[PDB]
């Protein structure tokens, strides 16, 4: 029952430098990290992030690395810089899913109401909508098998919070507010 | 105690093949391949008398081994039941032995169980809701085990035979259906379970959508020796109403719990019969006139405002029913179960809506082409 | 002291719960971990040694770290009822000490089996040609007991390594009346 989050990209293009971290490490495609953040409604919004050293195996796909080197010690620095951003979930990149992130999402689950694997979109030339929102479910069936735990489509958006356009909107420096029902509109036709 | 099975060692011709080595599993003292031991004196056909002895020793196990699950102490009580042929002692012994050996595992499960399942010799209703009513109030976290879920079956079975709730049964044989998936057992037994489950689902009445799941195969593999019209009515009140010899042969050959509410019966074939008439025709005219209501389901002009208001109370169609020209107007309905054949030829209704409303977007926008700007 | 990452695994599978020896065999898999983890402890203080498991995951549930004394705490309850994996213990090993440190350390395993465990004679082979192509020597241990005439890790014993080998035995363990540090002590040896 969790409909929509505020979304700040700057976290998301420390996806992007984690995103230049892979392609010049070594072995890792994807792009595989932590998403903190706090439940405030339905509603909500997330200020900080991180990004695990992850590998995953191509032969037996449930290999994952969650380093407690780099959860404990750097969650005690993202405690110490502020109580109140703490975990909400986590990221990986692909439309999809890979197997192993039910086990991703059920180990920091331990930490959190309800830890949330949002599937990012880092090279964004999709049709529907950006980064999206999953929430731990028990659907199981109407057969009663052994509880049910892929977690469901339970949406997203990107929303915005507040200022931050002293940055964004000199860093526009081409866009311009349509005033609707100027070929906006078939912009929306169109798309 | 060496001496014990020195002594119940023999236990027929060819029962040695275990036993001898039996007298060198102890040596080994192992309990791993002796909890399979105990699995095997089920598996071979012992009438019980060897566990009916070493019931002592099983109090042993819970005295100087105290690492195994308990699983085959709950065993072999309920195979020792055969030489005891009462309960009543068992069911302390059986709390006793639950509260006296210890595991890390969901025991109180399997405890609670098997106290149901030994509960068909108390007379009912007075103990099953309660301890019934614990085994899923302790299921919620982990159901790994889901032998205990068929047995939460069984218990949950002879729950539905304490009478009450007539098609509890459909989603109880759902828990059934998938306790095991695979149905580990033969044939026969079970078709007559499949028999004995249309007859459960079809006469009582608490769900609407009947003629769902009659798809699944481990259900229809056990109906292809049954009787061959229980299939035949079961599509009756699949498809509906539109086979007048067997939504008329459920009142011909199947005789008992039928006519108390075989009305309901013809009730539904009355539901499902709006959902045919304003779904098998996809076309306008949704202010339908009272005729084929009152021609092909039974009923009467007097009584099709019945038919409907019935249908509200059910609440999946909503008509707006005129009654100046007694026409029982179509509004929205919940459709179906399957139309595999319209599932694969729906393309005239989705690929129409995609390439259709796709070119007449392009005509908008063709029309509107060079304001591009 | 000789340069390995020695990688204990824990045999929490179905097979490691009956009164053969001592009436557990807890007891010998968990002293096992005790004298190993001790002997790193006192080794080198820069090694790392946490644990794996074969139960039907790899959880790793602390880091692959110097102390020792949680691990020593998460092998009381170290819940023996799984599915025993020869196979996947020694690969998430590989990629976890793939994730080491600077690193002085090279590759060791012992993997606790207790069972006639489940790998193909191609899954063995390719495992030990993997291992002769990534440098790894393993000190393979039987505990509980194994299926006489053993087949999966006295041919990955047989086909491990080479150029520098000297690390692929394996010791058989009967189900006897015996006790648990005569059945550490006949591992502890030659692994």
């Amino acid at each position: 029952a969790v409909q929509k989050v505020v979304v700040h990209p700057l976290v998301l293009l420390s996806v992007v430098d984690h995103f230049n971290r892979i392609g010049k490490v070594g072995n890792q495609k994807r792009v595989v990290g932590v998403l903190l953040g706090s439940w405030q409604k339905k509603v909500l919004d997330v200020s900080n992030s991180f990004a695990v050293p992850f590998d995953e195996d191509d032969k037996d796909d449930s290999v994952w690395f969650l380093d407690h080197d780099y959860l404990e010690n750097m969650y005690g620095m993202f405690k110490k810089v502020n109580a109140r951003e703490r975990i909400v979930g986590w990221y990986h990149t692909g439309p999809k899913l890979h197997k192993n992130d039910i086990a991703i999402n059920e180990l920091m689950k331990r930490y959190c109401p309800n830890s949330v694997l949002v599937i990012i979109d880092v090279k964004p030339k999709d049709l529907g909508l950006p980064t999206e929102a999953y929430i731990s479910v028990e659907e199981v069936h109407d057969d009663g098998t052994p509880t049910s735990k892929t977690f469901e489509h339970v949406t997203s958006e990107i929303g915005a919070e507040e200022a931050e356009e002293v940055g964004v909107e000199h860093l526009l420096r081409d866009i311009k507010d349509t005033t609707v029902g100027t070929l906006s509109q078939r912009i929306t036709n169109q798309v | 105690v060496p001496g014990f099975l020195q002594q119940s060692q023999n236990s027929g011709p060819g029962q040695p093949a275990v036993w001898h080595r039996l007298e060198e599993l102890y040596t080994k003292k192992l309990w791993h391949q002796l909890t399979l031991q105990v699995l095997d004196f089920v598996q071979d056909p012992c009438f019980a008398q060897g566990d009916g002895l070493i019931k002592l020793y099983e109090n042993f196990i819970s005295e100087f081994e105290h690492r195994v699950n308990p699983l085959s102490l709950v065993e072999i009580i309920l195979h020792v039941v055969r030489q005891m042929t009462d309960p009543n002692v068992a069911l302390t012994f059986l709390e006793k032995t639950r509260e006296k050996v210890k595991s890390s595992d969901e025991a109180v499960i399997l405890c609670k169980t098997a106290i149901g399942a030994l509960k068909l010799n108390i007379g009912d209703l007075q103990v099953t809701k309660e301890t019934i009513e614990d085994v899923e109030e302790m299921l919620n976290n982990l159901p790994g085990v889901t032998s205990v879920h068929s047995r939460f079956y069984d218990l949950s079975s002879k729950y539905y035979q304490t009478i009450g709730n007539h098609a509890s049964y459909y989603k109880d044989a759902l828990r059934f259906l998938g306790c095991v998936d695979i149905k580990d057992l033969p044939v026969s037994e079970q078709q007559e379970r499949a028999f004995t489950l249309g007859l459960a689902g079809l006469l009582g009445e608490g769900v609407f959508n009947f003629g769902e799941l009659l798809m699944h195969p481990v259900l229809e593999s056990l109906r292809n020796t049954d009787r061959q019209w229980l299939i035949d009515t079961l599509y009756a009140f699949n498809s509906g109403n539109v086979e007048r010899f067997q939504t008329l042969k459920t009142a011909w050959g199947q005789q008992p719990d039928l006519a108390a509410n075989e009305a309901q019966l013809l009730r539904k074939i009355q539901l499902l019969c709006l959902m045919e008439m304003t779904f098998t025709r996809p076309a306008n005219h949704r202010q339908l006139t009272f005729e084929e209501i009152a021609k092909s389901a039974k009923i009467t002009v007097n009584e099709v405002e019945l038919l409907v208001m019935k249908a509200l109370s059910v609440g999946l169609v909503k008509g707006s029913i005129d009654e100046v020209d007694k026409r029982v107007h179509m509004t929205w309905v919940q459709p179906r179960v399957l139309d595999l054949q319209q599932i694969k030829g729906m393309k005239d209704r989705l690929e129409f809506w995609c390439t259709d409303v796709k070119s007449m977007e392009m005509l908008v926008e063709h029309q509107a082409h060079d304001i591009l700007t | 002291m000789v340069l390995e990452s020695t990688m204990v695994c824990v045999d929490n599978s179905e097979y490691m719960r009956n009164g053969d020896f001592l009436p557990t065999r807890l007891q010998a898999q968990q002293d096992a971990v005790n004298i190993v983890c001790h002997s790193k402890t006192r080794s080198n203080p820069e090694n790392n040694v946490g644990l794996i498991t074969l139960a039907n995951d790899c959880e790793v549930l602390t880091t692959l770290t110097p102390d020792t004394g949680r691990i020593l705490s998460k092998l009381h309850t170290v819940q023996p009822k799984g599915k025993i994996t020869f196979c996947t213990g020694i690969r998430v090993a590989h990629l976890a000490l793939k994730h080491r440190q600077g690193k002085n350390h090279k590759m060791r395993i012992i993997a606790f089996v207790g069972s006639p465990v489940e790998d193909n004679e191609k899954d063995l082979v390719k495992l030990a040609k993997r291992l002769k192509k990534e440098k790894v020597n393993v000190d393979i241990i039987n505990f509980g007991e194994e299926e006489v005439n053993t087949e999966k890790l006295t041919a990955f014993v047989n086909t491990l390594n080479g150029k520098d080998g000297t690390g692929s035995h394996l010791v058989t363990v009967p189900p006897g009346p015996s006790l648990a540090d005569a059945l550490i002590s006949s591992p502890i040896l030659a692994g």
